[PDB]
RNA sequence: UAAAUUAUGGUCAAUUGUUAGUAUUCAUAUUAAUUUUUUUAAAUGUUUUAUCAUUUUAUAAAGGUUUAUUUUUGAAAGAUUUUUUGUAUAAAAUUUUAGGAAUAGUUAAUAAUAAUUUAUAAUUUUGAUUAGAUUGUUUUGUUAAUGCUAUUAGAUGGGUGUGGAAAAAUAAAAAAAA
């Protein structure tokens, strides 16, 4: 019969895509937080290494039939704060919303202006992020942001990044990981090689210096005074309630 | 292709049906009925779905709703026998009044 | 010594349950039998109780058991009692399952003769391939519907009669003319006329109104 | 522990199954890639004892055991006892055998009248050796067969079975591979409920997804196919590449002390038995070179220039800069022999691995001597030319997109500017390899020694403690060797490196 | 004894069997009762144990 | 082992495969060679050389083959084994060279075991005493020489074999030099078998080693080989065999015995070969494995006359002197008293012309086995007949 | 059925067989087919995560999984980057194409198995000698071998959309894993098993204790 | 596997199909990776001429059996329902014409 | 209808208690008395936590009545790996009625989860359904007995969709995270 094909184990689960608890909505900060360490790891690589289609001389014209079938997934940078056509501008002022570009912000190029871009059938985002050269991180002449006027000099500076997704979808779908490609930095090594003068500037240490005196030895231990919450070694909490193994506990009041 | 595989476990029909053998009896009318006639409801309910979409939609809705509420939904050992009646028969009598008979087929 | 099986058994029970048996198991009884009903007034319409009924599927006088050693036992070589069957098809009036008459023995220790019982099984056939009168080969399989756990491995002896029946358009076997009846009252047959059906509709109804008469008892 | 391996192929026979030959193959690659040859050879032993005639893999899998063991003895055995009939694939014969044994059925009468014992179907893996031995995987028995006869010592044996498969990889036809077998595993068709943490889950440090690979490989891959999907002149290039391969590997069981991480004073100079391996090993290559024509244009040769790398590395102590001119004169002398006016190909990654590793060979010493603290170096190291020569090749190879870092080519160079003395790995191992790499606890084994050439005894001592700190955060814990490096300052750094546990239960 | 029981036949008299349980029943089966022989061990674990 | 495309041979492309031309080959030597190495396998080797792609009762008929060139190469490394324990036995309580104990003597045994039996060693006398009892009748090298031979031409027959005896690695027991060896001495034994015995497939079906179609054949090309031979000025038309010097030299092939006794029918007598040699007349039969029709099998005294009678018109020979006699063969095999009685009667030769003729004739020992009680009675009942005269 | 019958029977099952043997005549060795799958497998019912189409173990590998293939070698023009500036290389990439396949499907297998974001990145041409090559003919038809220098030519203005909806291990099987990663020619045939955990028996059948007597081994 | 099982529709849609793929190949003669497909095809139509069949399904059968050239394993049952198809009322010259055709093609 | 063959030239036995195991009392044995003994009166403290909450703590009885039975992937065991993934949901088989007859949320097919269709459907005189009695169990008792006679392991479709599993309104231990 019908009933006698499988058995009820495994059965046919709903999607993530229209459970509301586990789709990131735009108007929140919570999409700013799944999409900018993406940036950071993005410039980090393009600074580093040619990446083919990152930077582009104009925006991509797709037909606006097309237009939410290709765009979304996509992402490159232009020169100037020049934006699409047919996009309504939200820009984003939210402190809570715009905290999570800090790192990107202060180690790499310093953020000007986010702004989101909702189209007219409200399907499109477009996530714009200005930023203002030149870039913290040294860039390799290979690399692709030496083929951009804002990265490489020190309104002729700014340069924005286009990320394209779609609005109400779980936040595995605004997700880089092409992108993750962690391309090396000579900058250390440029020193010592043959480009460079300061090669025979440098001393080698081949041995260890003699040590007449021994370490500085720490302050005196003084134990805590306030009621603590018990050992951290049992109730399962890494060593500070941040990183490390509760096999190894250390860092704590003990 | 009238024995089965030892080793393979196929049956008597797996073993002619690998051998592209055909060993059928000659079917009666209502036999050739019964194996005519399955295309037809499916391509006369699949019409039903194209050409009156606000009759099938509320049928199937009240049929979602109906399979949804219904009490014994949780996939149990109770839900999992093959024959209810038969396996639970001490509640017939005094609890299920269902299903009035424990025996309908030759077990 | 050598112990038999029942040290083992009360090993197992003793491993178990940390104990054999409690004693005094007998305690010499006397079941009364007390009757609530008329002489002839039981209800039910088969069996009617008047005495202690023993209960008990193998724990009955007199006293049955499977016996393996067969001709199954004998052809098969099994996984498991009941894996491999041999039978006859007997009915396929239904799509893909052929119904498969097998015989298993049943001892009887007191007389000591074994004696062979009748299981019907439904069995699949997807070819469509099974006449009634095949002797066939069937095994244990899933379930495929709310009966059917067996499938058709072999087909041992096909009906040869049946399939030159199929073949000139009549049935695989020609139908019985005796079976079940319909209720213990004799089913007699009416040889009437077309004017002559209301005479013998009275002659019904005033028989049945005496059989409701019987009711009523004496007088 | 390894010994399961052995135990629930036991169990197997004790619950009276018989083992096929995927059983005893996936024993025998379980105990040699623990280790355990003997164990793999008490397999092998089990299958003899079942009285199972082995099919070709089998066959291989037993000689991958014996070429790795170094015992000649088992193959001789093996061979003579299975291995006299083997033939290579000609041209008027069918490239894959047609399935010979019919499934096993019973008809009405063998039903009856056979004993119950005939009619008896046990998996019994003796009926389907020819079903097995059905795709010709005889190149790769008279390989592993040419393996064992060079490490056992015999080179007339040797140069026999490689002639053969070099006569056989030159005139004969490829044979069909076999297709890998999906239905040895009972993994699900679909992930059953989608849900995926993201890579950055923790904002503490990035963390491996299961959709994507995000913290970089630890360990280089070569990117070849198998043995089987090779063509014969590829198959001809393997063959060269695993003999060297072999080589190096009796040679680092001839002189254990001279192949490893320096240890001792050995490992700088060249033993007195290298200058004819390197002629043995070049006359190989130039035997290749002239056997192959134009063809050689038309192969991959990266495992065979890493194994040229490695074996001019290991046995033969050249210089890094040595190892790049030789990998370049190879490039240049592939791309030449085409005829044309060509364009070469780069270094892949396990190409510069064994650059890198050279110019760590180059910059390693002996660590805590006998003058208690003074690092022993090679005679005539000069730490400028070599970090000078590191240099512009770590740039060549940063200039190339298409090589794929990975933690053993950082290691390599983290090695190399601690053994250089240049104070500047610990900069290259933050900026490079530690935030984005999944790097193993070793790194610090070198950095510890540049961490030990500072000018104070505190920043030593700090930046121990970060690098324990460290060892924390990025779920890298620390091995035992470095532990035991920290374990010997203690009088002078005072750094506890073990746990309140693990003492107590010491004591 | 059917289900976990070692017991296969009765142990006197039986009713008529054929095939290999009419060679089980009457000599092949085990039997501990013997107080000549032990039951016997399968081939050939029995010619170097006959006295 | 078995390829696909392998195929079993006959005897013309034995010889035309093993067609190689060697000069002073041993034959003891490579025979010992190519036996230790057959003794040296395991079953393991016995078991995929069977050709694939054959029909299930010609497969059957190979098997059955096989497994008798198996038995029969088994029982005679059991009996190799237990003359080399005897002759180690024998060297070991006498103390004389291994080597020296073939040639030894009955007097040297008798001094031999009289002297162990003076130091007091009675069961060492009756041991040696014993060992060299039981070697003097295996202890040749030569001793079942024309069934190893005929062994070693059915593995050669078989097709599957000749790759197994070559490829393997071997060390110099001089200088420990680890080779492979190349050399092929099955190859060179069965070439040199090939081209010295001309008669080695007559040898191999009289032996009882042919399953497919039996020694019939072969024993047609025998009684033909030893008719042209004898009368010298022969004719050959078919299944008819002539000479032609006016005195009746007549070898007629009537039919095949097997296939047309139908099991079940009430038909007396039907023959083979059918042997006219001057005045003398013979219905060569070869018997059934039925025993049920080994009694119909033997043609009538009626019927006997008749074919006399037959002849006596044929022929023009007046019967006076008209005589024939029946003679039975052994159904599988053909055992040395049978080809005696053959070469006795049916061409009328003794024992020394015979050898003259037939070289092999004198080492052939094959004998009928003991398990057929029914034919031994029924060729002593029919061979003791004397010729019935018309 | 009746069991005293079945040796009689047996003698009946002897000579209907040598009877076949002997009455008909072998034509000769019939190719062997393929066996397909039973949907009868034992025990309960198994579930559709786990529908692989194989119920029972066999140990060869049959012709439908056979492919014949090629091992093609695509060359891409590359720029890496010097001292000096940019320095043309060449860059290949190697894969397994059957012999019937269309030039369409060889760049198809060089988009799904090149896995390296920087080679196809834009809409490339397969070329040999410059004669750029006609997608809708087979590599027969142009006498492609293993020895054919193969170019891809790129232009880089156009942008590569693609769309992998076929997954990299795709055979007739349709047995195919959702962290496959690599092309199937790349990974190892046995590798060690990290997902699963080793798990021993922990139900004893009969035997639980003190003496073994009989063990329960009929259970 | 015996997942599924092919209607007569199914064949008729699978045969133009693999008579176009049979007219392109280098050999006439199609793949060995198809000997499955033709099986799966020679069990499908043995069985379908157990069923009704109607006259276009039967000449789409015939011209597929045509076009690419296949025996099948039956035969014989295929020429009983061309028998019983000649002599009927639907019957034109035009199905005449491609039924005789079909069978000059395969016999 | 073979017809009495002729050194009768070897007689001197048995018992030394050592055994291939259902053995029968129509009047004796099992039951209650001549004798029983000994107690018991409910109204009740499981514990950790981040505190008006959250983490761990899955088979009490009476009633109703059963042809049968077992094993969670999920929690734990359990480990410097990890996917709510590590094959649990099935089969054969054997019950009774002093006055023996009909039964059905029904059987199979199925592109059908959640059946608008098809069928000459399914059970039963080889004893069904219902009604009565009703846990089963070489465990008890008896005997020379393959005979007769007894039973107390258990389970539980509307109390809460929680939980891995409802077994959850009460159990002298199964010691329950220093
Ligand atoms: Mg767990
Ligand atoms: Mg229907």
């Amino acid at each position: 019969s019908r009933r006698f094909r499988y058995n009820t184990k495994f059965p046919a689960l709903v999607s993530y895509n229209k459970l509301p608890w586990e789709v990131v909505n735009h108007e929140t900060p919570q999409f700013h937080m799944h999409v900018a360490p993406h940036y950071e790891q993005l410039l980090t690589l393009a600074a580093s290494s040619p990446v083919p289609h990152i930077i582009g001389s104009k925006h991509i014209d797709v037909p606006r039939e097309h237009r939410l079938r290709l765009l979304p997934g996509m992402l490159y940078l232009l020169d100037g704060d020049t934006l699409p056509g047919e996009f309504t501008i939200n820009r984003v002022l939210d402190p809570t919303a715009l905290q999570y570009y800090g790192r990107l912000s202060s180690q790499i190029v310093t953020v000007e202006a986010v702004r989101m871009l909702v189209p007219d059938d409200l399907r499109l985002l477009c996530n714009c992020i200005t930023f203002k050269g030149p870039l913290h991180l040294p860039v390799a002449p290979y690399a692709s942001l030496a083929s951009l006027r804002g990265a490489s000099q020190g309104g002729s500076n700014c340069f924005t990044l286009y990320h394209f997704v779609r609005p109400n979808r779980p936040p595995k779908e605004l997700q880089l990981e092409k992108y993750y490609i962690h391309a090396p930095c000579v900058a250390p090594l440029s020193e010592f090689a043959s480009n460079s003068d300061e090669r025979g500037n440098w001393r080698p240490r081949l041995q260890a210096p003699k040590r007449t005196r021994r370490a500085t030895p720490l302050p005196a231990y003084r134990p805590p005074q306030s009621y603590l919450m018990g050992l951290a070694e049992r109730l399962a909490v890494v060593p500070g309630g941040c990183f490390g193994r509760r096999s190894l506990m250390w860092g704590h009041w003990f | 292709g009238l024995n089965g595989c030892v080793e393979t476990g196929r049956s008597r029909s797996e073993v002619a049906r690998d051998l592209g053998l055909s060993y059928t009896r000659p079917l009666h009318e209502n036999e050739k009925k019964q194996l005519s006639h399955q295309a037809v409801y499916y391509e006369r309910l699949a019409k039903f779905k194209m050409e009156q979409p606000e009759a099938a939609r509320a049928m199937e809705r009240e049929r979602f709703v109906r399979k949804f509420s219904g009490m014994f939904v949780k996939m149990d050992i109770r839900s999992g026998a093959p024959d209810f009646p038969s396996t639970y028969r001490r509640l017939l009598g005094t609890k299920v009044v269902r299903w009035a008979s424990k025996r309908h087929g030759p077990n | 010594p050598w112990w038999n099986f029942q040290t083992e058994h009360r090993q197992r029970c003793v491993l178990m349950y940390g104990g054999a048996r409690t004693k005094n198991t007998h305690n010499a009884n006397h079941r009364v039998f007390i009757k609530k009903y008329k002489r002839n007034a039981f209800p039910n319409r088969t069996r009617h109780h008047w005495a202690v009924s023993m209960t008990g599927v193998l724990s009955q006088r007199p006293r049955r058991m499977p016996w393996p050693y067969d001709l199954t036992s004998l052809i098969f070589n099994q996984p498991r009692q009941g894996s491999d069957k041999i039978g006859y098809v007997v009915g396929t009036s239904m799509l893909k399952t052929a119904v498969v008459a097998t015989n298993h023995m049943v001892y009887y220790p007191k007389f000591n003769q074994r004696v062979s019982r009748t299981k019907r099984f439904f069995a699949h056939d997807e070819d469509l391939a099974c006449v009634e009168g095949d002797l066939v080969h069937i095994k244990q399989c899933r379930k495929i519907s709310k009966y059917k756990h067996y499938y058709v491995f072999s087909i041992l002896e096909p009906n040869v009669e049946g399939r030159e029946r199929l073949k000139l358009g009549l049935k695989a076997v020609p139908p019985p003319l005796f079976g079940y009846p319909v209720s213990r009252r004799i089913v007699k047959l009416n040889l009437t006329s077309t004017e002559g059906t209301q005479e013998k509709l009275a002659a019904a109804i005033q028989e049945h109104v005496q059989d409701a008469y019987r009711f009523s008892g004496p007088t | 522990i390894p010994q399961e391996a052995l135990h629930w192929l036991l169990r197997m026979i004790v619950d009276n199954f018989n083992p096929q030959h995927v059983h005893y193959i996936a024993a025998m690659k379980t105990l040699q890639s623990a280790g355990e040859l003997d164990m793999a050879r008490d397999v092998w032993k089990i299958m003899e004892r079942q009285q199972t005639w082995p099919c070709t893999a089998t066959i291989c899998a037993y000689l991958d055991v014996c070429v790795e063991a170094g015992e000649k003895t088992w193959a001789m055995e093996a061979w003579n006892r299975y291995c006299t009939e083997l033939k290579f694939l000609e041209p008027g014969e069918v490239d894959p055998k047609p399935i010979s044994r019919v499934p096993f059925s019973l008809t009405r009468e063998e039903l009856l009248y056979l004993p119950k014992w005939k009619k008896h179907f046990d998996h019994d893996p003796n009926l389907d050796v020819m079903d097995l031995n059905r795709f010709n995987r005889t190149r790769e028995v008279y390989l592993r067969m040419a393996q064992v006869m060079l490490a056992g010592g015999e080179r007339n044996a040797f140069q026999h079975f490689f002639t053969k498969l070099e006569e056989a990889m030159l005139n004969k036809p490829t044979p069909v591979p076999e297709p890998p077998n999906p239905h040895l595993v009972r993994r699900p068709r679909w992930a059953p409920y989608e849900h995926c943490k993201s890579v950055h889950h923790s904002p503490w440090r990035l963390q491996n997804n299961g959709r994507a690979l995000a913290l970089g490989p630890p360990v280089t891959i070569e990117d070849e196919m198998q043995s089987r999907f090779f063509s014969n002149d590829q198959f001809l290039v393997h063959s060269v590449k695993e003999v060297l391969r072999i080589v190096l590997q009796e040679h680092k069981r001839a002189h254990p002390t001279e192949c490893t991480r320096c240890k001792t004073e050995a490992f700088f100079y060249k033993t007195k038995d290298a200058d004819e391996t390197l002629k043995f090993c070049d006359d190989l290559i130039e035997r290749l070179f002239a056997s192959l024509g134009v063809r050689l244009s038309n192969l991959n040769t990266s495992s065979l220039l890493s194994t040229i790398l490695e074996v001019f590395r290991v046995v033969g102590k050249e210089s890094g800069a040595a190892l790049l001119q030789r990998a370049n004169e190879f490039l240049e002398r592939k791309a030449s022999l085409g005829d044309a006016e060509g364009s070469r190909e780069n270094l892949t990654a396990s190409n510069y691995l064994q650059v890198l590793s050279g110019f760590a060979d180059e910059s390693a010493f002996v660590y805590n001597t006998k003058k208690d603290g003074t690092c022993q170096y090679k005679t005539g190291f000069d730490p400028r030319t070599t970090m000078r020569h590191l240099a512009d090749v770590v740039q060549e190879i940063a200039g190339n997109p298409h090589v794929t870092w990975a933690a053993d080519m950082h290691l390599q160079v983290v090695e190399t500017m601690v053994g250089c003395g240049t104070m500047k790995a610990n900069d290259y191992f933050v900026r490079n390899v530690l935030r984005q790499f999944s790097w193993d606890s070793r790194f610090l084994e070198a950095l510890y020694v540049e961490y030990r050439r500072q000018d104070d005894v505190d920043m030593w001592a700090e930046l121990t403690k970060r690098a324990l700190v460290w060892t924390a955060r990025y779920n890298a814990p620390a091995s035992e060797r470095l532990r035991r490096l920290i374990e010997d300052d203690y009088d002078t750094i005072r750094v506890q490196t073990r746990t309140f546990r693990e003492l107590a239960v010491f004591q | 004894g059917g289900p976990g029981s070692p017991v296969r036949g009765p142990g006197y008299y039986a009713p008529p069997m054929e095939g290999e349980h009419q060679r089980g029943y009457t000599a092949e089966w085990r039997d501990l009762r013997n107080p000549m022989r032990p039951p016997e061990f399968p081939t050939p674990w029995e010619r170097k144990y006959r006295q | 082992h078995a390829t696909y495309g392998a195929v079993p041979l006959t005897h013309s492309q034995v010889t035309s495969v093993y067609a190689t031309d060697g000069g002073k080959v041993d034959e003891l030597g490579l025979l010992e060679l190519v036996e230790e190495r057959i003794f040296s396998w395991k079953l393991n080797k016995w078991e995929m050389r069977i050709p694939p792609n054959l029909p299930n009762d010609q497969k059957e008929l190979i098997r059955q083959e096989q497994e008798n060139l198996k038995q029969i190469l088994s029982e005679w490394r059991k009996c190799f084994g237990a003359l080399n324990a005897d002759i180690l036995q024998i060297s070991s309580l006498t103390g004389v060279p291994k080597d020296v104990v073939r040639e030894k003597n009955r007097t040297w045994l008798q001094e031999e075991v009289a002297k162990l039996r003076w130091m007091g060693e009675v069961n060492k006398a009756a041991l040696l005493r014993d060992a060299f009892m039981r070697l003097e009748a295996f202890g040749s090298r030569d001793f079942m020489f024309m069934e190893r031979l005929c062994c070693i031409y059915g593995l050669a027959r078989q097709g599957t074999f000749d790759e197994a005896f070559t490829n393997y690695i071997t060390e110099d027991p001089v200088t420990n030099d680890i080779f492979v060896d190349e050399r092929n001495p099955f190859k060179e034994l069965v070439a040199h078998i090939v081209r010295n015995y001309s008669q080695i497939d007559i040898i191999y079906d009289f032996l009882g080693f042919n399953y497919s179609e039996g020694y019939r054949s072969s024993l047609r090309r025998y009684m033909e080989y030893l008719q042209c031979k004898t009368a010298e000025n022969v004719r050959a038309s078919g299944r008819l065999v002539t000479g032609d010097k006016g005195e009746h030299n007549i070898l007629f092939d009537y039919c095949v015995s097997r296939e047309s006794l139908v099991s079940g029918d009430s038909c007396q007598g039907i023959i083979d070969f059918l042997y006219i040699n001057g005045n003398d007349v013979t219905l060569i039969i070869i018997a059934s494995d039925n025993p049920w029709l080994r009694n119909r099998q033997l043609p009538h005294r009626r019927q006997m006359e008749g074919i006399a009678r037959r002849v006596c018109f044929v022929l023009g020979i007046p019967p006076s002197e008209v005589r024939i006699r029946n003679l039975l063969l052994p159904p599988t095999y053909l055992d040395k008293g049978s080809i005696v009685r053959l070469n006795d009667i049916v061409f009328r030769l003794s024992n020394e012309q015979s050898n003259l003729l037939i070289p092999w004739l004198t080492n052939y020992n094959k004998e009928l086995d003991p398990k057929d009680v029914d034919y031994t009675a029924l060729a002593k009942t029919t061979n003791e007949e004397e010729w019935l005269t018309l | 059925l009746k069991a005293g019958l079945l040796g009689h029977y047996q003698q009946e099952a002897f000579e209907a067989r040598k009877r076949f043997e002997e009455s008909t005549t072998y034509p000769g060795p019939i190719r062997a087919a393929t066996p397909g799958d039973t949907r009868f497998y034992s025990g309960s019912l198994e579930s559709i995560l786990h529908d692989t189409d194989r119920h029972y173990w066999r140990a060869v590998t049959d012709d439908p999984r056979v492919q014949h293939l090629i091992p093609l070698r695509i060359r891409f023009k590359i720029f890496t980057w010097v001292t000096s500036g940019w320095e043309q290389r060449m860059q290949v990439v190697q894969i397994m194409a059957p012999k019937d396949s269309t030039i369409a499907q060889v760049k198809d297998l060089v988009i799904v198995e090149n896995q390296s974001p920087y080679l196809c990145v834009s809409s490339f041409h397969l070329a040999i000698d410059g004669k750029e090559l006609d997608p809708q003919k087979t590599l027969g038809e142009y006498g492609i071998t293993e020895q054919s220098q193969i170019d891809a030519i790129e232009q880089n203005d156009h942008l590569l959309h693609r769309d992998d909806e076929r997954p990299r291990d795709w055979t007739v099987d349709e047995i195919t894993a959702e962290d496959v990663k690599r092309s199937p020619y790349k990974e190892m045939e046995m590798q060690p098993l990290q997902n699963l955990a080793p798990r021993y028996e922990a139900r004893p059948k009969g035997y639980f204790g003190r003496t073994y007597y009989s063990g329960m081994k009929q259970s | 596997a015996g997942k599924m099982s092919l209607t007569l529709r199914e064949v008729n849609t699978l045969l133009p199909l693999l008579s176009r793929m049979r007219r392109e190949s280098p050999n006439g003669a199609l793949d060995a990776r198809f000997d499955r497909v033709f099986n799966a095809i020679d069990t499908a139509i043995g069985a379908a001429m157990r069923h009704n069949c109607t006259l276009d399904e039967l000449l789409d059968l015939a011209e597929g059996l045509a076009a690419c050239e296949m025996v099948p394993s039956a035969l014989k049952q295929v020429e009983m329902v061309l028998i019983r198809s000649v002599m009927m009322h639907e019957c034109s010259p035009m199905h005449l014409r491609r039924m005789l055709q079909a069978m000059f093609t395969l016999m």
